[PDB]
């Protein structure tokens, strides 16, 4: 059981650092969220005027 | 185990305080009553699943204190560490030095020495404070002085208002900005400045905001620090410890007193529509607008260059774009300074505060220089000292508080020494 | 195996990143994980 | 072996070279991945005359397109054979000419074809025993008869011994599709006199008549225009390719062609063409392209041999056939006339038999007749060249990048002696 | 990747970009929010937008031009409009104090607060180019902003940039009914200020397109609003074969070596052959030669101005729709071979012809209809000298006895450059008759 989990997780981590469609995947991800929060918050300081 | 202690005096530093501890609480995920629902650089923990800042807060208003022990951080401190006087120090160097911090000197020392002790690898402090006050000069002048003698070689930054040139709200500002900086000349590693008539400015143009308060200004010292101190808390490319800067900025041990900006200073209605990339925003620190304390920057060359860069930066866009902006030869380096930079890196992204005005920005960078330009201010403020001091206006009450008539005159030499050391290093 | 990966990552986090995604995270027609309400978009 | 490098130059260029090498491939059973999928012996044996050997049996071509505006090539990425070429070869630049043979020739063309000409060592590099190179123009641009002749001159300093094959198309006459040209092709033909080892010329004027009464297509495209150039492309090189029972390849139909080495400019042709209908109706035997080979109307520059002698001529036939036959009908086509046949050379025909016909007909012929009756092309385009610059006509755009008077009036002065050097021989 | 920078000014520019950015926003699949829409935003493979639109990393588009005018009530209908979100909002400069029908006014005592400001928002947005393929003016010879500024704007455009294309789109004073009384002083005075400084420049009457709107279109009482439908669709055919690729590409650059034969004769004038209303289009075959053959009338010009009185010294047809090559080529022989339709006897070539595929579009709400193809001539003919034979002589009667110049003098400018601007057009109405005259 401990090698599997252990073996597991390692291979998921390292093999994800390692590909790539991933690189542009995480890039997208996080400029959206960011982007969304920020629209938020814009409406948020409006309703508070 | 990079622990610092902080310390506020002066109305400015608790009311920096505030918001640079409001920034920290929400930095981590500590809701601000003290609970959690890294960590270690700045907060001790009990184990009821308590958190303890490493702060101590002293002004002898007590009115200043007592907002803060009322108000909704009366639970984050244990309550001990809002040290308060009785009378107030009332804008005088003589009582805050001399008279009335006699009775105060003693309990924050044992309180930092009770905080020191609780921490195990202790790196420096965080001393806040202003040039315009008696207890923002006497008082943080004895408090360096003995933290020196006692400590040792250990980091005490400061971090200073300035006095601007047609902005103050004091009028014997002159005389205490002038002793502060001669008995603080020594013994502090670095004193970062920032100028409020600067800000001023920044506010009205890059931010949109007409008629800032205070805290609209403390939010962007508190995204300052939090750019200094990002890197012994979150661990990134390139870390740079808090005693780099001591080997790295200041050249001579009369000349620690760097300049600081943060370029992506912008609203979200213009940050909507414009993208700030890592050359664009390291081109944009060297402007004269958008730098944080008023001196000509044309008018000085520049002698080392700290960049602190935060969030999303690949570092080959920093270091194609730093020889970019050498090759131009009108942001004048020193002939003795081919290095030229140092820099910097921190993975995590600036944060945000509610009720907050700058937009979250995805990388942001914090600037340190070190300038000739400074020249021009003290050179502005020694004679503003020499225009009063031709006849002895407002001396007598300090006199009479305790210093004699040829103390000021000493401190006004050992202050021109500094001024003829930059014509010195400059050519 | 670098192909299922991808597929674990995007199935584990693009979940709830509904209304907008950037240019490049999907290519070849990835939503069949994720069928429930992506198609109907 | 014996291999060709091909270049491709201009907008035109690029729309003649993505439908030249679909009629390469699809011979040599190449599909748009560049996997093999052939199915006879010797299909396979001189895929290195132009392709290359990549991995896993794959095929590239050994084209380079250059250009200097990106959007012509962005269709090629998209063609329906346009994968295979080595995305390397891609040449292309920021600043397009405009039709002004003055910035194609020296303002950015000679900044570009450093990028060319290391691309062009490379794909010459692999070469065993390379045999010589190929080009494709239309000779009214200045962004491909431009870039063209600055891209002949610096290969013939380099490789002079090599025989060096270039296409041309030149202007239509009745209505010109652009107005400046005339400074375009008199300043392209005198770069062209001096240095190819071998031109031919195509009035696409007559591309109109030969699809018109002949073909009978409807909606001509130019790129299905571009297909009838294709087959001559392929039509001539057929010996560096296949078997042969009496072959010749490039160097064997230019020295064997050639009388005075300022005379390379030909007029060719195809005989085995027909609409789909009239396909059935007509025969395929060996006269019958004897027919149609010399036929006037078949022809494919608008420069009709009536008006002077052919110096010599040649026909290259595709697919097994006998030789009596193609002999007593060269034989009868030189001696049915004498007037429009040069005396001073006592015959004229040059014959090759290769043995693989292309896939749709059983037969095939292409034309090649250096004939004296292309003088009235120059003379045409020589009273054209003087009307506009007698009184300067758009001239100060030339002007301003590097050009004066004289060279104007040299590149007339050879322009006009060509003429005579064919009215010598012509009478 | 190629791009543009459509820079307005002037009361009569403003109101041209906003029926001008209204295509561009249609042509694209653009919201008025700015977002692309979910149907083209998962694949992505078109980036035909580049050459007007930018793309932030947040996925919104922010178009690339810059309004300008000293009036601040034609840009406030913009802040508030359908299109509140789209444009940046630092590239619409607004000035508090108008410019006042002035020429003078608009060139030395107001301009000269907005020349530095304009100055940093164009270094913006030509800061993004990889390569700039020209700007793009729009102007009016009629007041203060768009003739007092727009010379302001061309002698500090080419001492900053230099030899880089910019082309200029521009109304031109009517011969009769006009709307001002001052304005004779502007156009010789603007003209003076533009003969050095301006690659190319389009003529445009607002008098020939009222002209065609009663003729073609089928529409009685025509307002400002379809006015600029027509020059919106030719600012979309000139910059169309940057966007969308063709059989023959013809780029900017390529325009302003291949129309003017001495360098002070970039006067081109421009038309739009297919305007036709709905109700005719299903009536008329609209194939590729009959509407070559319908730019040279007497009667579909854009300035009034009847070409019989000339000779054309050149011709640029740019074509756009679903066209092929054979046809073309057989209509241009028509004309040349015809025998009114005169060419000078130094250009034995005349024509440059231009192949796109995009069909032109439809903005709803427009006169217009769907037409399969439609083309779009460009000549400089012989024939425009006509035109200053009759502005110049209306200079001259108000400059006789000295009308309205009193303005001027007190405003900023000497009395003297109302006389060498006025001999520098008795130039201009010799140049054009040395090279309209046969050969010797």
């Amino acid at each position: 059981l401990k090698h599997e989990s252990l073996k597991d997780k390692k291979m998921r981590q390292q093999v994800r650092e390692n590909s790539i469609e991933l690189r542009e995947l995480e890039q997208k991800l996080k400029a959206a969220y960011m982007n969304k929060e920020r629209a938020a918050q814009i409406v948020e300081k409006d309703a508070m005027k | 185990m990079r622990e610092c202690i902080s310390i506020h005096v002066g109305q400015a530093g608790v009311q920096i305080g505030n918001a640079c501890w409001e920034l920290y609480c929400l930095e981590h995920g500590i809701q601000p009553d003290g609970q959690m629902p890294s960590f270690n650089t700045f907060f001790s923990e009990t184990g009821a699943g308590k958190h303890v800042p490493r702060a101590v807060f002293v002004d002898l208003e007590p009115t200043v204190i007592d907002e803060v022990r009322t108000g909704t951080y009366r639970q984050l401190f244990h309550p001990e560490q809002l040290i308060t006087g009785k009378e107030d120090a009332a804008n005088n160097y003589a009582r805050g030095h001399y008279t009335i911090g006699k009775e105060i000197i003693d309990l924050v020392l044992d309180r930092i020495r009770k905080l020191a002790d609780q921490c195990t690898g202790l790196q420096g402090f965080l001393v806040f404070h202003s040039f315009g006050g008696g207890t923002g000069s006497g008082f943080t002048s004895l408090l360096m002085e003995r933290l020196s003698v006692d400590y040792g070689k250990k980091s005490k930054l400061e971090f200073s208002i300035y006095p601007a040139p047609q902005v103050s709200t004091a009028v014997v500002e002159p005389y205490n900005s002038i002793l502060t900086t001669h008995t603080t000349l020594e013994h502090s590693d670095c004193a970062f400045m920032v100028d409020n008539e600067a800000i001023y400015d920044i506010c009205r143009r890059n931010l949109d905001i007409e008629r800032p308060t205070y805290t609209n200004l403390n939010r962007l010292i508190g995204q300052i620090v939090s750019s200094i101190t990002a890197s012994l808390r979150f661990d990134g490319a390139l870390n740079v410890d808090l005693t780099e800067f001591q080997t790295n900025l200041v050249p001579y041990p009369r000349i620690h007193f760097p300049l600081a900006t943060y370029a992506p200073v912008i609203s979200a209605e213009k940050a909507y529509h414009e993208q700030l990339s890592v050359a664009e925003i390291t081109n944009a620190c060297f402007e004269p607008a958008n730098q944080m304390v008023k001196c000509d920057p044309r008018h000085g060359k520049y002698m080392a260059c700290c960049l602190l860069y935060r969030g999303d930066v690949v570092p080959k866009d920093v270091n194609a774009a730093i020889a970019t902006i050498k090759t131009k030869r009108t942001i004048q380096f020193v002939d003795w300074c081919p290095t030229g930079f140092k820099v910097g890196i921190n993975y995590q992204p600036p944060t945000v505060v509610p009720g907050g005005d700058l937009a979250k920005v995805q990388r942001a960078v914090c600037m340190l220089s070190n300038t000739t330009a400074i020249a021009e201010a003290w050179a502005r403020l020694d004679h503003k000292f020499d225009l009063m001091y031709a006849k002895r206006a407002f001396v007598h009450w300090y006199v009479g508080e305790g210093m004699e008539e040829g103390e000021f005159s000493e401190a006004r030499e050992d202050m021109a020494a500094l001024e003829k050391d930059y014509e010195e290093v400059g050519v | 195996i670098i192909e299922e990966e991808r597929l674990r990552l995007l199935k584990e986090h693009a979940a709830k990143l509904l209304g907008y995604l950037p240019k490049g995270v999907f290519k070849r027609e990835d939503d069949v994980d994720m069928l429930g309400e992506e198609f109907r978009k | 072996m014996r291999e060709i490098v091909h270049l491709q130059a201009g907008q035109c260029g690029n729309q003649i070279g993505a439908k030249f090498w679909e009629v390469i491939s699809d011979e040599h059973g190449i599909d748009p991945t560049g996997t093999y999928h052939g199915d006879s012996d010797l299909q396979l044996e001189r895929i290195n005359v132009y392709y290359n050997e990549a991995t896993g049996g794959k095929y590239v071509p050994r084209a380079v397109l250059v250009d200097l505006e990106p959007g012509t090539m962005d269709s090629v990425r998209s063609g329906p054979f346009g994968q295979i070429f080595r995305p390397d070869n891609f040449v292309f630049g920021q600043s397009g000419a405009g039709n002004n043979w003055a910035k194609g020739h020296y303002t950015e063309g000679a900044e570009l074809v450093d990028s060319v000409l290391d691309v062009v060592r490379k794909e010459a590099e692999s070469c065993d025993c390379l045999q010589g190179f190929q080009l494709t123009h239309s000779l009214g641009g200045g962004t491909g008869s431009g870039m063209g002749t600055l891209l002949i001159s610096k290969i013939r300093e380099e490789y002079p011994d090599r025989i060096m094959n270039t296409f041309s198309v030149v202007p239509s006459p009745k209505v010109s599709d652009t107005v400046v040209e005339p400074y375009n092709a008199t300043l392209s033909v005198h770069q062209l006199v001096e240095n190819t080892d071998e031109t031919y010329c195509i009035d696409n004027e007559a591309l109109y008549d030969i699809c018109f009464r002949t073909l009978k297509l409807t909606t001509p495209t130019y790129g299905d225009l571009n297909h009838l150039v294709s087959a001559t492309m392929s039509g001539v090189t057929t010996c560096l390719r296949f078997p042969g029972q009496l072959n010749a390849d490039l160097r064997k139909l230019a020295v064997n062609m050639v009388p005075f080495p300022r005379l390379h400019f030909f007029m060719p042709g195809f005989a085995p063409l027909t609409s789909r209908g009239s396909q059935q109706y007509r025969a395929l035997t060996v006269p019958e392209l004897t027919q149609q080979m010399f036929d006037a109307k078949n022809m494919m520059a608008a420069c009709d041999p009536r008006h002077g002698r052919y110096l010599t001529v040649a026909a290259v036939f595709r697919g097994r056939m006998s030789m009596k036959e193609v002999d007593e009908q060269m034989l009868n086509v030189q001696n049915k006339n004498s007037s429009y046949f040069v005396e001073w050379i006592p015959n004229n025909v040059k014959t090759a038999v290769c043995d693989i016909p292309p896939r749709g007909l059983k037969m095939s012929a292409t034309f090649i007749g250096n004939s004296t009756a292309i003088q009235e092309l120059f003379k045409r385009i020589s009273e054209q060249f003087t009307a506009m610059f007698r009184r300067k006509a758009f001239l100060h755009w030339y002007t301003g990048e590097g050009m004066d008077e004289m060279e104007f009036t040299e590149a007339e002065s050879n322009m006009n002696d060509l003429v005579s050097e064919y009215q010598q021989y012509q009478d």
